[PDB]
Parts: structure tokens; sequence; C-alpha cells
RNA sequence: UAAACGCUGAAAGCAUCUAAGUGUGAAACUAUCUCAAAGAUUAAUCUUCCCAUUUCGCAAGAAAGUAAGAGCCGUCAAAGA
RNA sequence: ACCUCGAUGUCGACUCAUCUCAUCCUCGAGCUGAAGCAGGUUCGAAGGGUUCGGCUGUUCGCCGAUUAAAGAGAUACGUGAGUUGGGUUCAAACCGUCGUGAGACAGGUUGGUCCCUAUCUAUUGUGCCCGUAGGAAGAUUGAAGAGUGUUGCUUCUAGUA
RNA sequence: UACUAAGUGGAAAAGGAUGUGAAAGUGCUAAAACAGCAAGGAUGUUGGCUUAGAAGCAGCCAUCGUUUAAAGAGUGCGUAA
């Protein structure tokens, strides 16, 4: 469908006070104007989308190809390159911001890169139950549980592929979906966005048109404070 | 036997274009348009006023076709001179409907406003809040019209709520 | 959080010192109660003079909670001990009054009859 | 409808068909309507 | 009434597909799947099967190889 | 699409959901949602950058002779045994 | 009585579950001795879910309070190179009973050692080498796949049918 | 040269079915066949015991006769009947 797509950074979360009374938790995203490095069409690509050039960079932080491609394509050197599927109506060589691409309170969802946990076992990974600690107990107490599928000839004698076991955690993408877009800051260029966005501090951050809900905007507007200074 | 019966047909209005596998039938009403499947076990002859089937063998689907589309042109000839009509007796304590533009809207017992689309070459008019009449040149159309909005409030046995069919009658229930 | 076999305090006039829970009623493993639920209680320490006797299966609701819970303001409403009073089917309370505070989760919840007869609502 | 391994008519007025590749028995009677010959 | 059968090495991964759907959604991988059906397990059945070229449509980018034309086969 | 209900219709002048044709229909099935994926050896596509020497003979030949990039090493942590 | 007595660890519980449908709930439909509500039976359907406690080693079972529901089975009556050892079944001791006796009882009771550093394969993660036919740096399509899929209450519709 | 339409072949019983092919007989039919359609489809009477009542359609006493083309103490539904 159309799908609008913008890249940022995440700096950070914090909360404000909105009127109908909410004290709504927010997630802070430096939004850089975004370039558009390239548009492919369904009818000579077999596919249609949208790439852009963001994260911008001096050519001496660059490498021989990438800055040949920039100079060609006559584009502001930028470190990162990425593209969203079915983005359209976008100019080659335009400058993009979220103002330009959301509204003040549409529902959009948001991609990062969760944040790496490194080995963890079966329990962290996966929810598992922990062993009796008491009442006499053994050797493996954060045990993941057995893998028995069957012993004999006549059953499977194997553990099963997709097992649910211990190891690698976190550096992975992931989506949180109805994430209602709460305040721009032109100056700042600065994205306030409801909830919690997964990833580090400092990380890369997506935010793309929600595919649950594509066109709903539910309103949402601050409080204005009433105190007087002293009297 | 229907594959021997006669179609007399008189020249008045009605011709019967009869291609390869596209028949053509035009009258004092719209045009109907007859498919024939491929390898058509049965040929037609296109006499004056008189048109006869016949078949090449005595095979089972042989003989079915040659019913089947004796009845066939019958009907789209009967459809295209003089038409079909249903009647559909819509009957309750608060049950009416009414035509608005192509769209015709019943409120029978539901929450939810129920609206139903009309296609081509069918006219359903609403003479009375109870009544209902769909006119039209194809008789499948027309059926299955009546039966799309019948769906919605089948006639019950216990009571005579629900969008009847004319002169149709319900085995009838007492629930004390 | 008052949960299964909890011990708790009730706030009314019923002759009932000490009321212990056996179910958080709602749904299958309901794993806590908070401000407002509907719990399944057993009467464990009452009194002579009291419309309850010892050992009787009631419904009551709680009204305060030691853990306690935050609104959506941003308020975190903790009192100092878990209390429950005993209600009736049609949601109407068994007592003739209220002792102490009771949480305002009561007025979401219907329960209109607990705050006229409450002493303060929070 | 009445799933049976073996269908016959009950009335006068049942009337045994093929539909589908399976054996069913219609009437007026809906109390009748058998299936699975 | 005739079914196609694939099994990944998962549970449950048994994919079916009805001869109707193989005609519509994927008609090369069927003819495929059955010309490799009619070969020795072998080494040199896997070069064998790459031999065969299958197009869903008229067009063909192998053009360029001069192919000869020959009816039934 | 399953169960079920059909409209039009003969074999079997009636009837008939079916044989041709045309529908409705479930948390089941195929997609829509999330993730990973060209070692998919059937190894795919696009963009950018760098190679384009002198001699001898033997050419996906030799002696030297030509760049993008990568690695070793060091400081590290959005990562991590 | 065919495999195993140059050893295949046997009940129950815990952890992890997977599969089948003869379906407990949710989903669709036919009949009803179906007015409505709530039911009964049959057909289709395995995607998900299918509670906590008292007594007993218990499976089972009875009882209490909930839930939409508290399904039937298989997988060495799944699972001790994963845990426990309450039970059975070592040596100790007593009761009832049998025996003249030493002793014995699917009669009862108290107590009583559960080993192994993973080679192959299977699986969960993460790497080196090489191939993809010049090399390198980027961005992609997606053949074959994996993950989730549960449901309740209140209000309105409407005290309307 | 025939048969099967079930992937039967390529596993199964008691039982059920206008699947289809072959054969051997028998009834009617262009003095009109079968189905369907259009008409009539009776009288004593609603017979009588019997049953609160049955009287074309409760059990009976049985299971009438005429007119007439045909008609039944009825074919069911159904009506206290
Ligand atoms: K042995
Ligand atoms: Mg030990
Ligand atoms: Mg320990
Ligand atoms: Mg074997
Ligand atoms: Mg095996
Ligand atoms: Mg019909
Ligand atoms: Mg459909
Ligand atoms: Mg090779
Ligand atoms: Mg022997
Ligand atoms: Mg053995
Ligand atoms: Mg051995
Ligand atoms: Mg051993
Ligand atoms: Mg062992
Ligand atoms: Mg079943
Ligand atoms: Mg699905
Ligand atoms: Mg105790
Ligand atoms: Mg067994
Ligand atoms: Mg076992
Ligand atoms: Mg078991
Ligand atoms: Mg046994
Ligand atoms: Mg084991
Ligand atoms: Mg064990
Ligand atoms: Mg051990
Ligand atoms: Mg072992
Ligand atoms: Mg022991
Ligand atoms: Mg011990
Ligand atoms: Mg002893
Ligand atoms: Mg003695
Ligand atoms: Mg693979
Ligand atoms: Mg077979
Ligand atoms: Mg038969
Ligand atoms: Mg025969
Ligand atoms: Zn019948």
């Amino acid at each position: 469908m159309e799908i609008r797509g913008i890249f940022g950074v995440k700096v950070g979360m914090s909360q404000v006070f909105t009127t109908n009374n909410e004290r709504l938790p927010i997630t802070v995203i430096y939004c850089e104007p975004n370039q558009v490095a390239g548009v492919k069409t369904e009818a000579k690509d077999k596919y249609s989308a949208t790439l852009l050039s963001f994260d911008t960079v001096e050519n001496k932080k660059l490498n021989k190809p990438q800055q040949g491609f920039f100079e060609k394509n006559n584009l502001k050197p930028t470190k990162h390159l990425q593209e969203i599927r079915n983005m359209t109506g976008f100019e080659m060589g335009q400058q993009i911001t979220p103002q330009n691409l959301f509204q003040v309170g549409e529902y959009v969802d948001v991609s990062a890169i969760s944040k790496g946990r490194g080995f963890t076992g079966a329990i962290k990974r996966w929810n598992f139950k922990i062993g009796p600690l008491g009442h006499g107990a053994g050797y493996p107490h954060r045990f993941q549980g057995s893998v028995q599928a069957g012993r004999g000839g006549a059953s499977a004698q194997r553990v099963f592929k997709g097992k649910k076991m211990s190891g690698h955690y976190g550096h992975e993408k992931v989506t949180v979906q109805n994430l209602r877009i709460v305040g721009f800051d032109e100056a700042n260029m600065l994205v306030l966005v409801s909830g919690a966005i997964a990833g580090p501090e400092g990380g890369v951050v997506l935010i793309r048109t929600a595919k649950k809900k594509p066109g709903v905007v539910k309103p949402i507007e601050l409080a204005v404070q009433t105190e007087k200074a002293p009297e | 036997k229907i594959g021997n019966r006669t179609i007399t047909l008189d020249p008045a209005k009605v011709n019967l274009n009869f291609q390869k596998d596209h028949i053509a039938v035009k009258g004092p009403l719209g045009q109907i348009e007859l498919k024939l499947p491929p390898n058509l076990p049965l040929k037609f002859e296109l006499k004056d006023n008189n048109l006869q089937i016949t078949r090449n063998n005595e095979l089972k689907q042989s003989k079915i076709f040659h019913g089947t589309y004796n009845a066939l042109i019958t009907n789209a000839i009967i459809g295209v001179t003089q038409g079909f009509e249903k009647k559909l007796r819509l009957v309750g304590v608060g049950y009416r409907a009414n035509v608005e533009g192509e769209t015709l809207n019943l409120q029978l017992g539901y929450s939810h406003p129920i609206k139903e689309k009309i296609p081509k070459g069918l006219t359903v008019k609403v003479e009375k809040n109870t009544e209902i009449t769909i006119s039209g040149i194809s008789k499948e159309l027309v059926g299955q019209f009546a039966t799309e909005v019948r769906k919605w409030r089948k006639p019950e046995p216990y009571k005579g709520k629900g969008v009847l069919y004319f002169d149709e009658v319900i085995v009838r229930k007492a629930g004390k | 959080m008052v949960s299964f076999m909890t011990r708790l305090n009730v706030a009314d006039n019923t002759g009932a010192k000490q009321v212990g829970i056996i179910k958080v009623l709602g749904s299958t493993r309901k794993r806590y109660a908070f401000l407002g639920d509907v719990v399944v209680v057993s009467v464990k320490d009452a009194i002579p003079s009291g419309m309850v006797k010892k050992g009787q299966v009631l419904r009551a609701v709680i009204v305060r909670t030691k853990k306690g819970q935050q609104r959506k303001d941003g308020t975190h409403l903790k009192f100092d001990d878990n209390a429950c009073v005993l209600i009736k089917e049609d949601k109407s309370p068994r007592g003739t009054r209220i002792f102490g505070p009771v949480a305002r989760e009561l007025r979401e919840r219907g329960y209109n009859k607990i705050l006229s007869l409450a002493v303060e609502v929070v | 409808m009445k799933v049976r391994a073996s269908v016959k008519p009950i009335c006068k007025d049942c009337k045994i068909i093929k539909r589908h590749q399976i054996v069913r028995v219609i009437c007026k009677t809906q109390k009748h309507k058998q299936r699975q010959g | 009434n005739e079914f196609w059968y694939h099994h990944s090495q998962y549970i449950g991964g048994i994919k079916k597909v009805s001869g109707r759907d193989m005609l519509k959604k994927q008609s090369d991988k069927l003819v495929y799947n059955a010309v490799k059906g009619m070969l020795p397990d072998n080494r040199l059945s896997r070069r064998w099967i790459t031999k065969v070229h299958v197009f869903k449509g008229d067009k063909h980018n192998m053009e360029a190889q001069k192919p000869t034309t020959l009816n039934w086969s």
C-alpha cells in the first residue's frame, strides 16, 4: 500500500502530560532530513520501493565506491543507505522530513535492532520454568527441559528441528506496531513517539506507516500549565 | 422428451444468430447470450419458424445435453419475448423494504442496516412494503436475486414471519 | 496485590476480624487482585455478635492494598494494609458502615453504595 | 439430517437421489433427510 | 483429487497443493518435479535435471542458443 | 473450500443443488502480520569503484609491473564465551 | 514366548513438550417432542486454549471454589548419561497370621548410598576455508521456511423479536 | 475387440443405492403407451356397535351395496369428532 517511511536515531525516553488527564511515556527520535537516493518502479524492476540516504558524514569518512556513487547521483555523502517497500511519489534528490510524511497524532509502527544480550539460557530466552530449589535437588537447577520426543526405533529418537534451547539473544530487528506520534519539533528536528522503542540510545530507528491501522489518526493534545509565579 | 420437442417461434421480432459457440437471441426485450461448450455432441438446424436439435450418438452426456440445451433455448426465448418475474411476500411485525437507486434496502430485525446491490438487467419493484416483484429477462439471475433476498430471513415454521415466496406453503408447528 | 490464601482485614461492621482469600474471581489463573477486584473468601476470625459465622464462604471486594497501584495521571496510591468488605450478589455491602478510607477504583466498577457509606474516598 | 450406513425411504414420498457421488434421501418431511448411503 | 506434497524438516511443515493450484500458481515447478522423478538416483541426475529449462510463457531468454524446434518431445 | 444451503436445468416431458454453466459457505487451507533467507551449487538482480604495462615467448605462459579493497597490530563497546 | 539375563533402570511427581481425533470450549450447519432463554442428537472442523486446592506415594478417586472449557489417547503405560526417591523390592525392628522350627505373607508400620568430564549423530547459537569463473564495496527481489492465531464481562441495539 | 470413471486398479465385512454394460422372458402402445397438465373423483350415510365423539381416515361388526366413466366404509393430512 501507500507506505511512508523515515529514518532517525533514538535519543532517550521521557513523559508528557496530556489533556483528558493521562501521563504518556514517550520516546524521542532525532530525525535528520532524509534524501531520496533512488526510486525503483514496478514496471522496470518488477517491484516498487524508495531508497533514501541519511546520517550524513564528511567525504573523508566514506569509501571510494560509495563516494563515487554519491558523486555520480549528485547526492549529499551519507554513510547509511536503506530502502522501504511500496514507498512511491517522491522525486529523486528531495529532502524528506517526518513533518511532511506523518500527521500530528496518526498511528505508526517502529522497527529497530534490539539491545544485545549475548549468550542467554533457556529460561531467560524462552520463558521456561525453573526446577525446584528445595526438598532435595540436583546439579541442573536452571534446566532447559527434557528434549525427549521418542526413545526406541519406532519413535523419533532425535531432537526436533527448531527446539527451544540456549543461544544468542538480542541484536535482532523487531517491530512494535500502532504507536501514536505525539509531537513534531521543526527547529530541533525531533519526533515524539508514544510508548517504548526497541534498541539502545543512539541506535538507528525506522518509522513506518502502520499496516494494522493505515489511515487511523487518534487525536492527542498536550496540557498547558495554569500555574502562576509566586503571589 | 425435451430433446425431441418443438421450439416453434414466431419470426415477428425474435432472431437467433447461431455462431460456432455463441448463440445470440434478440427480441422485444434485451438480447440474451448463450455459450456453447466446446465439442458439443448436438447440431442445431434452423428452418422456417422451427429449430430442431439433433445428436450424433447415443451417449449419456449426449442425451443430457440434448435435453438441457433445448430447455435453455426455450427459457431464453421466453425471457427475451416476455421475461420472467418472481414474487416475494415479505411478512412480519416490522418488516419492510424499499428501493433507492441501485440498492434495495430492507429492515427486518437487524441492528445493522441491510442493503443489497441490484445486478444489471434486473428491475425490482415494491408496490407495497410487504411485497417485492423481481422482473428480468434471465431466469437464473432473477432466481438468484430472490434467494439472496430470502437468505436474510428464511420463513420460520412457528409463525408466518419471514420473506416468503408467493403461493408457498410452510409446515406449521405449535410452540405452546 | 492480594493473591490466593492471603489473610486480610475487613473494614466493615460485620463480625469478621480476619478473612482468607480462596479464589481470585474473574478468569482462569487470574494471578492477583488489585483495587476494585471481587474475590471469594472464608471468615476465619469472627465475633459472637456478628452477622457472619466462622467458616462461611462468602464474596468480598478489596478496597485497600499494601502494594498499591498506579493511576493514569501517574499518582501511585498505597495503603498500609490489605482490606476488603463483604458484599452481596447485588454488589451491595453486607455491613452498615465502612471503616477507614477506600479507593476510587470502586467508583469505576459500580459499587456506589460502598462509596456513599465510606468515611472519605481517596 | 440423519447419517446412516443404510438409507431407505421411510414414507412413499421419500425419493432417492445421487448428488456429488453420494446417495441421499429427500422428502417433504425434513425429519427424513438421510445421507451416507 | 490428486495432491502434491512437500515436507520441511520441521513438524507440520507438510505443504499440500492440488493439481489445479499447481497448474495455476507454479506450473514450471510441477513439470520440473515430474521430470526429476523419472530419473535414476544418481550423481549425474543433478546435471541431467539442470539441463531442463522450463518456462511458463511463450517468451524465453534462451533464444541466443539457436535451439531447434521439435514437437511432442 | 469441508459440512450445509442454493439458482437455472435434463438423463428420467414431472421432480431434481449437478452431469454442462453459475453461486453462498468455518478459528481448518493459501496469502495479508513479524522474523530470517541467493551454499536457492537451479549459487539470482541492480548500482558504484579499481585493473587495462615493459621485455622474453607462450598465452586464463613467464621475469619484473601495475589499483579499489581486505587483513595483521593498537584504542574500544550500540557488540561480545 | 520371537528380541534382550557378558544388564532394555521399573510407579508416581517436576521440567519440556510433540502427535492423533473417537471435539471439552471457541467456529459453521441439518433435525428436534426447537415459542424466547437454555438445551438434546448428528455432520464439518485439531488453529489456539483446556485452573487452583484439601486427603492419599499415588495414577485413579471423592470433595471445595472458579472457568468458555476444566477433552479421550499415543509417544519404552514419552522424558533418572535431565531432577526427586514419597511407593515397590536389600540388609535392621515390631504387630496380626502360618509353621514344632530356622523362617514366611499383592498383610501393616519406622528407618535406609540414585555414578559418568559427550566421540558420532540430532538440536540451539557462533565462526574459519572455499565456491558463486576479474576483484572489491554497497542495495535488493524471494525459491524453500519459521513465529503468533485463546477468550471473557458490561453498556447500547432492546425489555425490542 | 469390449468394460471401468472409481485413481477403482493400488486392502477389507454385515447392509444400502434409478452407476453402467450384457443376456433371457413377460404387459401396454400410432384403436395411442408412461410421466406430467385439465376435469370429475358419488349416493344411501355421517351404515352400525363402539367411544365424552369418530360417522370416508380411534378399536371395531365387518371390512357393504347401487348410479356410474370413475369412485375406496377411502389416500393421507387434518377436524374433539
Ligand atoms: K534380561
Ligand atoms: Mg549427589
Ligand atoms: Mg544445589
Ligand atoms: Mg523401522
Ligand atoms: Mg524412527
Ligand atoms: Mg428446481
Ligand atoms: Mg468464497
Ligand atoms: Mg559440478
Ligand atoms: Mg516354541
Ligand atoms: Mg526388543
Ligand atoms: Mg553388551
Ligand atoms: Mg548399559
Ligand atoms: Mg541408563
Ligand atoms: Mg470428526
Ligand atoms: Mg490461517
Ligand atoms: Mg494442612
Ligand atoms: Mg501400553
Ligand atoms: Mg514411563
Ligand atoms: Mg501419559
Ligand atoms: Mg501392561
Ligand atoms: Mg533418558
Ligand atoms: Mg526419571
Ligand atoms: Mg544423576
Ligand atoms: Mg539413557
Ligand atoms: Mg523410601
Ligand atoms: Mg530418604
Ligand atoms: Mg529382616
Ligand atoms: Mg506358634
Ligand atoms: Mg533449504
Ligand atoms: Mg486403493
Ligand atoms: Mg443399484
Ligand atoms: Mg446391472
Ligand atoms: Zn418422508
